[PDB]
Formats: C-alpha cells, structure tokens, sequence
C-alpha cells in the first residue's frame, strides 16, 4: 500500500 | 554527481553440475550512475535470451541488478560475464568460475 | 521476527531522449513484490510475487494510481531541482526516494522511513522522530521550508503508522509461506591451491533467507579479519541468498582456521574446520 500525499507536494 | 564503480559477481544459482540445468546469475552491484549495459557470454558470443530483475537499491543509494539465464554448462562450454559503465576506460569482463 | 517494508523509486532525466524515466520496485524484507516503468507498455502496477497477485483490481488501480501520482511528483522534482542548484539541462540527473517502515515480533509499529537522494547523495530525509527534516544543504532548507509550512511531516507519519504498517500486516499473512519462513544456509569450505607454500581457504552460505548474515574467519580462535576476502551478499535469484569469504593461508596450517557462521535460521551459530 503505497503513498498517498492526497494533494502532493513537490519541492 | 557522484560516481561509483560497480561490483560484478558472476555464479551458478545452484553449484555446477556438468549437464544439469542450473541458472546463470550476473550480479552487479554497488555503482552510480545507475545505466549500465551488462551481456552474458557462452564461449565469448552474447546471450539472447537474458532477463533481468527489477532496478533498485541499498540503503547506501547504490543500485544492484540481476541479470539471469537458465544453462547447462560442459565441462568444454566457457562462459562470462561483460559489464560497462561510464566508471570504465573499457568494458571489464569476468570469467564465471565453478568455484565462485 | 522483526519485519520490513519498503518502496523504491528512481527517477532519470535523459535531455535529449525526451521524459525522465521512472522506475519503482516493492519489497517485504528482502522478498520483491511488485515493480513499476515508466516506459513499460502496461502502465499498471505489476505484481513480482505470487502470494500478491491475488489481490483484488481496485486494489491494483488505486495503487498504480498512487505510483503515478509519484512519478509525476518526482519527474517534477527534477525540473525544480536543475533550477535550484543551477546545472545545464543538457546534464543528466538523479532522484532517488525510499519510504516504507518496520514493525516488532508481535507487529507493533518499530521505525519509519521518507527520503530522497539526489545524484547518489542525500538531499532531503525525514528524522528517526517522525517530527522534523534533515536537509543536508540550501536548496533542501527550502524544500524543508516548503514542507514544513505544508505540514508534510504530519501527513507522512499518519501513512507510515496508519496504512504502511497495516498493509504490512496483510502481506505477511498473505505471504505466511515465504514471507515468514526463514532458511538456515548450506555450508561448507573449499580449498584452492595458489603456490607450493600458500592455499586458499573459501568459507560458503547457500541458500539462505532473509539475507541478513555475518561470515567470520578465525586462527586458534583470535580474530583474522586483516588478510580476509568478504564478497557482496548475492541473491540466487530463487528467492534465497549467497555468500562467501575467505583467507589465505600458509600450508599446511589450515585445521588451525575456524570459519564462524551466524544467521537466524539457525538455532545456534555454526563453526568449519577442515
């Protein structure tokens, strides 16, 4: 079961 | 851009038995960047049919590859491993040895 | 006993020949599980274990969903980090990202992981205490600084103790047969002459699970770990593992060597002597 930022977020 | 030399062990998955089917492992580990080109040889001629396991890495960020093919070796057959990488002045081949 | 689980994502600008590329893999231990590419034609997530593909498809969609939603993450990750340390786009870069978490015999939550390397170093990392960053230089200070003010830290953590842990706890029974199952090595020596003075003495585990493993050399019981070879830990690629060291010796003083083997698939450490 993988990550799930729900809104992601990069640098 | 950190630069890192790969470690290339070549071996039977179970010890040899002269016409008895074992696998062939090539594994290389330890090395960055992560593209390399890695050939498996009977004799000196490449190997078509070679898969290879899945990319990743150690906890130190270097990559390991598996590079894998079922054979039957003879007492004659030769067999090796050809890997190059951009840490090579020339693509370093490793003679697959039953006692390795 | 304790447990294991992590995911891996590469990511690889190439400048001239279009998209970065994506690769991520699965693992429980050092079983693999499953695996995704972005250059693959599937463009699912594909199961690597044959106690996972038993899982349901709107198991498999909301995952490769997750995955997707990370490569972009990440693809994008490598545009604003040229940008921020300033390198030519000609230049080919890096980005690589582990997250997953452990757990004790009884399976309570142990340790979490979420870091990122950039160019085989490190640049950001979450801490052991799940509250702040370990940034090593400036750009990861804004990264930090971005996520710290986005409550990044908050939401991971909830993951890692929520759902990394609870899935987890469904591989390993899932997997009862191979996860949990652990295999004592096969060992045994080999000696390989050099010259009329000098042998070789190879130490050998076969054939063992989880990978885990310390190989020693010996003389009269004293401790020879300067003239010792040690190779690389190799997987057989059945799902078992390899390893090997080794000494020289002076012949004919070689049943004066002990070998000492430790590995938890056996109930008390071996010793060889030839």
């Amino acid at each position: 079961l993988y990550k799930k930022l729900k809104r992601e977020m990069t640098f | 851009a950190i630069q890192r030399t790969p470690k290339i062990q070549v071996y039977s998955r179970h010890p040899a038995e002269n016409g008895k089917s074992n696998f062939l492992n090539c594994y290389v580990s330890g090395f960055h960047p992560s593209d390399i080109e890695v050939d498996l040889l009977k004799n000196g001629e490449r190997i078509e049919k070679v898969e290879h396991s899945d990319l990743s890495f150690s906890k130190d960020w270097s990559f390991y590859l598996l590079y894998y093919t079922e054979f039957t070796p003879t007492e004659k057959d030769e067999y090796a491993c050809r890997v190059n990488h951009v840490t090579l002045s020339q693509p370093k081949i490793v003679k697959w040895d039953r006692d390795m | 006993g304790s447990h294991s689980m992590r995911y891996f994502s590469t990511s690889v600008s190439r400048p001239g020949r279009g998209e970065p590329r994506f690769i991520a893999v699965g693992y429980v231990d050092d079983t693999q599980f499953v695996r995704f590419d972005s250059d693959a034609a599937s463009q699912r997530m594909e199961p690597r274990a044959p106690w996972i593909e038993q899982e349901g498809p709107e198991y498999w969609d909301e995952e490769t969903g997750k995955v997707k939603a990370h490569s972009q993450t990440d693809r994008e990750n490598l545009r604003i980090a040229l940008r921020y340390y300033n390198q030519s786009e000609a230049g080919s870069h890096t980005l690589q990202m582990m997250f997953g978490c452990d757990v004790g015999s009884d399976g309570r939550f142990l340790r979490g992981y979420h870091q990122y390397a950039y160019d085989g170093k490190d640049y950001i990392a979450l801490k052991e205490d799940l509250r702040s960053w370990t940034a090593a230089d400036m750009a990861a200070q804004i990264t930090k600084r971005k996520w710290e003010a986005a409550h990044v830290a908050e939401q991971q953590r909830a993951y890692l103790e929520g759902t990394c842990v609870d899935g987890l706890r469904r591989y390993l029974e899932n997997g009862k047969e191979t996860l949990q199952r652990t295999d004592p090595p096969k060992t045994h020596m080999t000696h390989h002459p050099i010259s009329d003075h000098e042998a070789t003495l190879r130490c050998w585990a076969l054939g063992f699970y989880p990978a885990e493993i310390t190989l020693t050399w010996q003389r009269d019981g004293e401790d020879q770990t300067q003239d010792t070879e040690l190779v690389e830990t190799r997987p057989a690629g059945d799902g078992t593992f390899q390893k090997w060291a080794a000494v020289v010796v002076p012949s004919g003083e070689e049943q004066r060597y002990t070998c000492h083997v430790q590995h938890e698939g056996l109930p008390k450490p071996l010793t060889l002597r030839w």
